[PDB]
C-alpha cells in the first residue's frame, strides 16, 4: 500500500 | 547512515511532496518510496528515497501503522522536522 502525503 | 534531523516549509495550499509505504503492519519502518519533483521534500535538500521516517515533529513513528503514521504526517504545516535514517 501507497500512500501520498 | 546516521540520523538526521531535517526541516521542510511547506505551505498550506500544498503537500508534502512525498510517498510512503510501510508501517507497522508490514513489520517495516515507514519508508519515502518516492520524492516529488519540486514539492518542499524536494526543495528541502535532505529527504531521499529509502529514509525510514522515525518522527515528524517529536512524534515518534517507529511503531505505527500506516495509516495513522500517514495521517499524522498529513496533519503537519509549516515548518516541518523530520527524523529520518538510512540504515
Amino acid at each position: 500500500p501507497t500512500s501520498i502525503i | 547512515g546516521p540520523i538526521r534531523k531535517v526541516l521542510l516549509l511547506k505551505e498550506d495550499h500544498e503537500g508534502l511532496g512525498i510517498s510512503i509505504t510501510g508501517g507497522k503492519e508490514h513489520g517495516v519502518p515507514i519508508l519515502i518510496s518516492e520524492i516529488h519533483p519540486g514539492q518542499p521534500a524536494d526543495r528541502c535538500g535532505g529527504l531521499h528515497v529509502g529514509d525510514a521516517i522515525l518522527a515528524v515533529n517529536g512524534v515518534n513513528l517507529r511503531d505505527t501503522k500506516h495509516k495513522e503514521a500517514v495521517t499524522i504526517l498529513s496533519q503537519q504545516r509549516g515548518e516541518i522536522e523530520f527524523e529520518v535514517v538510512y540504515v
